[PDB]
């Protein structure tokens, strides 16, 4: 294989902490600025702001990372999935594993205290 | 090119993170003057490129800071 | 001057890909000058690559200097055909240009960790 | 011959290293199997030389793959394999990478060796820096593990049913109708082979001395 | 000799360089003679004329819900707890074929009776999960479980499909005869 496919990149290792900063930064621009195709591509029920939220709360759970080189498979993970998302790869119901809260409320006793979470044993 | 600062401040109003919505100068900072993150900086930009159908290459969406440079960038079209 | 090593259109031969190359034997023994310079020049005269290429080369382009015809040189190398001897001496050539500036012969740089080439015995 | 012919492998081996010294560690034989051992900054050019010299042109990448042994502080080995068909010879070159640290591909000499690559990459996690088209193969998409790693389970983490609420397949947290009953629990409390001979020649072992 | 050096006794064979194609005026054939086969297509009626012969032969075709194809003794199909002679169940709960079955199909529940002898409370099979190795047949030491040739078993359910103790000594039941035909004739060869 020669060529590579379209929107792929040579994945490629950083030595310093500000260039992979640039490059996460170029990276949260290309999925905010694919955010109105997905819900054309994917079939969503919802808002293109609430795919926009989740993508900005998903960069907000490895906010503070230290190491360098976790940041950098964080940063490969992440294209892999801009990637596959982008393009017609994953399927309606895989693009969905995004959105478990969202689809629907599964019943009532949602847990809280230690007596609803002990009177059917920490479920 | 009037009503174009009024437009950016009608895109730049509907966030949140911003407890002053009469804190929009025409040379306010996003990080300074707006308390905005760096995720907050690059989600205003798409914003404002969203609200008229230009694109923008990487060079010139990583250095606007301000909405002065904002205003100073519109007229590429 | 330039040297071609493979001709990709002519008449064919057995390997398809590879047509037969227009007097191989000034190519061969060009490019295997160029062989002896290159590893004479850069590379320090302690290491085993370079006499073992060093006579290997003086060796095969011995037969090459002394017969003529295309066949009996192409047993007496005991390698390949005459355009796919001229395309792995090409290949050496470019080989012995790469380990000038990876420097092979010095020690080595990564020791192992003693806990690593442990299987299980 | 045999004999002859896995002393004449041991020689030949110990003329690799003696031609590279900065980049090969070891080399091991065990019945006409030659493995080389390489460190993960020292693939390409151990793999240039083994293209390129015309003693050693193999010319063709066959299979490579990873295993884990977690109980090395760099865990995972990555081995490849080469086929010399000019020579009829095969010879195997093994580096090691973390889980977190890469090694470097050898997609820009062995053109059918990028799609191995990306293999091994969904299997273990091995990262291949300068490699185009990196990204998971033969697995699911949406899929969250290295499945051919040793804290990853049999059954796995997740399962595919036909909710009929959303009208769509939903995936799901683990619950079989059957545990899974390994037999592993159980195995000999004898050590069950012995430890062997050995085929060195009586050249490569070291002297006695008087 | 000596050969050269990255380089062996496999030279290229005598005659692997082949020869030049040869060009249209080095051809045996007139140019008449190869256009009345370019025009009039020579081997088209060829290849027309085999299908032809196969027209006219008789052909291979079976009618499969009254006669079933060639079949040996060796074959597997539905299992079958067997018996011994003056009745008696076979199995005596030993737990091999439970050890070996590749897709852990076998679940066996063993209980002991005061009698001192052995046997199963609870036998089980899942056929959503049993592949037909016939590894099965033969682990057991006293031949209580086999495979008998019956494939025409195709259900409607999945619980159906769970065959518990009384199904199989039901199929051990019914199968016995072609079953003990089917193991002596097999038995040299084990
Ligand atoms: S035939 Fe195979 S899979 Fe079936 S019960 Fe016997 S050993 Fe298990
Ligand atoms: S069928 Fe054979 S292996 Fe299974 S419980 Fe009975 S005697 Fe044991």
């Amino acid at each position: 294989a020669i060529i590579a496919t379209a929107f792929a990149e040579t994945v490629k290792f950083s030595g310093s902490k500000q260039e992979l900063q640039k490059r996460t930064l170029a990276l949260y621009r290309q999925f905010l600025r694919g955010a109105p195709t997905f819900a054309d591509l994917y079939e969503v029920q919802f808002s293109i702001p609430t795919i926009r939220t989740k993508i900005r709360q998903e960069f907000e759970r490895h906010r503070f990372v230290d190491d360098l080189s976790i940041q950098n498979v964080l940063y490969a993970k992440g294209h892999m999935e801009y990637q596959e998302c982008i393009n017609f790869w994953k399927q309606q119901a895989q693009f969905l594993k995004y959105f478990p809260e969202e689809d629907d409320i599964q019943g009532r006793h949602q847990p809280s205290n230690f007596v609803d979470k002990f009177l059917k044993n920490r479920a | 090119r009037p009503d174009a600062e009024k437009r950016i401040a009608a895109v730049l109003e509907s966030f949140d993170k911003i407890s002053n919505p009469a804190a929009i100068t025409p040379t306010a900072s996003f990080a300074k003057d707006l308390n905005l993150d760096s995720l907050d900086t690059v989600e205003v930009v798409v914003a404002i490129e969203e609200e008229f159908g230009i694109e923008i290459p990487d060079k010139e969406a990583d250095e606007i800071k301000s909405v002065n440079q904002a205003v100073e960038y519109i007229l590429a079209q | 001057q330039s040297v071609l090593v493979q001709m990709r259109e002519g008449t064919p031969i057995g390997l398809t890909g590879i047509y037969q190359h227009p007097n191989p034997r000034p190519a061969l023994i060009a490019l295997y000058e160029a062989t002896l310079k290159e590893l004479q020049d850069k590379h320090p005269k302690d290491s085993v690559y370079r006499q073992s290429i060093e006579n290997l080369t003086a060796h095969r382009k011995q037969i090459v200097e002394d017969n003529e015809v295309s066949e009996v040189i192409e047993n007496k190398i005991g390698a390949g055909l005459i355009e796919e001897v001229v395309i792995q001496a090409h290949e050496e050539l470019e080989l012995a240009k790469k380990m000038s500036e990876w420097k092979p012969w010095e020690e080595l740089e990564e020791k192992p960790l003693e806990d690593q080439w442990v299987y299980f015995n | 011959r045999y004999l002859q012919h896995v002393s004449d492998l041991h020689q030949y081996a110990k003329y690799i290293m003696a031609a590279l010294p900065k980049y090969i560690q070891g080399f091991s034989v065990w019945k006409d199997e030659l493995t080389l051992h390489v460190a993960p900054s020292a693939v390409i050019p151990v793999t240039t030389f083994l293209r390129d010299n015309t003693s050693t042109q193999y010319k063709s990448i066959i299979d490579i793959t990873a295993v884990d042994y977690p109980s090395r502080e760099n865990r995972f080995e990555v081995v490849y394999n080469f086929l010399s068909v000019r020579h009829n010879s095969r010879i195997r070159l093994k580096t090691y990478a973390t889980e977190v640290t890469p090694v470097p591909s050898i997609t820009c000499l062995y053109e059918g060796a990028n799609w191995f690559e990306r293999e091994a990459y969904d299997m273990y996690g091995v990262f291949f820096e300068g490699h185009p088209d990196l990204r998971r193969i033969m697995t699911d998409y949406g899929f969250e593990g290295h499945p051919l790693r040793k804290d990853f389970p049999l059954t796995g983490y997740t399962e595919v049913r036909w909710d009929e609420e959303k009208r769509r397949v939903v995936y799901e947290p683990l619950e079989l109708t059957q545990a899974f009953r390994n037999f592993s629990a159980g195995s000999t409390a004898w050590e069950p082979v012995g430890p062997g001979r050995d085929d060195r020649p009586d050249s490569f072992k070291l002297p006695t001395p008087k | 000799n000596i050969y050269a050096g990255g380089s062996a006794a496999a030279a290229p064979p005598a005659g692997f360089r082949i020869h030049r194609p040869a060009t249209w005026e080095e051809s045996e054939e007139g140019a008449l003679s190869k256009a009345t086969k370019y025009f009039l297509l020579a081997e088209m009626f060829r290849g027309l004329y085999v299908v032809l012969e196969q027209f006219f032969r008789a052909p291979y075709t079976i009618y499969y819900p009254f006669e079933k194809g060639p079949v040996s003794p060796r074959f597997r199909g539905e299992h079958a707890l067997r018996r011994y002679p003056s009745g008696e169940e076979r199995c005596i709960a030993c737990k091999l074929c439970e050890a070996i079955c590749p897709a852990l199909a076998i679940t066996i529940d063993a209980e002991e009776r005061i009698d001192g002898s052995r046997r199963t409370t609870k036998y089980d099979i899942d056929m959503t999960k049993c592949i037909y190795c016939g590894y099965c047949q033969e682990s057991c030491p006293v031949d209580a479980i086999v495979e008998t040739p019956n494939v025409e078993y195709a259900t409607e359910t999945r619980e159906e499909l769970l065959y518990n103790k009384e199904k199989l000594l039901a199929n051990g039941d019914k199968w016995e005869l072609e079953l003990q035909y089917a193991l002596d004739a097999d038995a040299p060869y084990r």
